[PDB]
């Protein structure tokens, strides 16, 4: 029932 | 390598669990990388023409929070282990590798960039072993060619006595079949 969720992010270079 | 990498986390445990059960995440998006978390477990997801992939046996069927409410998913493949919700806005889209360059670069969570050697379509070396618990949510994330392309992303770790010599993954192919079934 949760949904998923954007906790952090990762930057590419 | 070539391809180095950073994180900066958005949230904590607490606004965490309030954006699992509203839906709705205001927080602004970016990176090529995305890091999720359900009740249970935590994983990544690696944007690819404006679709954010990861595994199944991370997400499962959910939703992902969204800015405009929950995100539904677009692709759901359970055997291939593989979903994707449409990408929110800001999220950087990646370009998929066809060069078939022999040397890959798998992202872990911990925004570490870990040279692999493709042994074939969807497997991988690592060049040097390393821990299972250091690679244990990381599913959802990257291998790279060495021109910064996604040829696809980590599913399992090859292991023995909690030791990896081995990534199996996702070629950004499989991401393709299961488009057309749809
Ligand atoms: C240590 C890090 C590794 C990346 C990592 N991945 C994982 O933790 C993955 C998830 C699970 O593997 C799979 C799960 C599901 C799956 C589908 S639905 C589901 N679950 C459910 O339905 C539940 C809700 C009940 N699981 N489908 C798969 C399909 C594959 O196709 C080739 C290969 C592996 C799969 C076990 N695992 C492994 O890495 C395990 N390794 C393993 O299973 O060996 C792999 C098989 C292919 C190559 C060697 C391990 C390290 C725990 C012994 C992670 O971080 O999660
Ligand atoms: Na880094």
């Amino acid at each position: 029932k949760g949904s998923v969720v954007i906790v952090g992010r990762i930057i590419l270079s | 390598a070539p391809i180095t990498a950073y994180s900066q986390q958005t949230r904590g445990l607490l606004g965490c669990i309030i954006t699992s059960l509203t839906g709705r995440d205001k927080n602004q998006v970016d990176g090529e990388v995305q890091v999720l978390s359900t009740a249970t477990q935590s994983f990544l997801a690696t944007c690819v023409n404006g679709v954010c992939w990861t595994v199944y046996h991370g997400a499962g069927s959910k939703t992902l929070a969204g800015p405009k409410g929950p995100i539904t998913q677009m692709y759901t493949n359970v055997d291939q282990d593989l979903v994707g919700w449409p990408a929110p806005p800001g999220a950087r889209s990646m370009t998929p590798c066809t060069c078939g360059s022999s040397d890959l670069y798998l992202v872990t969570r911990h925004a570490d960039v870990i040279p692999v050697r493709r042994r074939g379509d969807s497997r991988g070396s690592l060049l040097s072993p390393r821990p299972v618990s250091y690679l244990k949510g990381s599913s959802g994330g990257p291998l790279l060619c060495p021109s910064g392309h996604v040829v696809g992303i980590f599913r399992a770790a090859v292991c023995t006595r909690g030791v990896a010599k081995a990534v199996d993954f996702i070629p950004v192919e499989s991401m393709e079949t299961t488009m057309r079934a749809s």
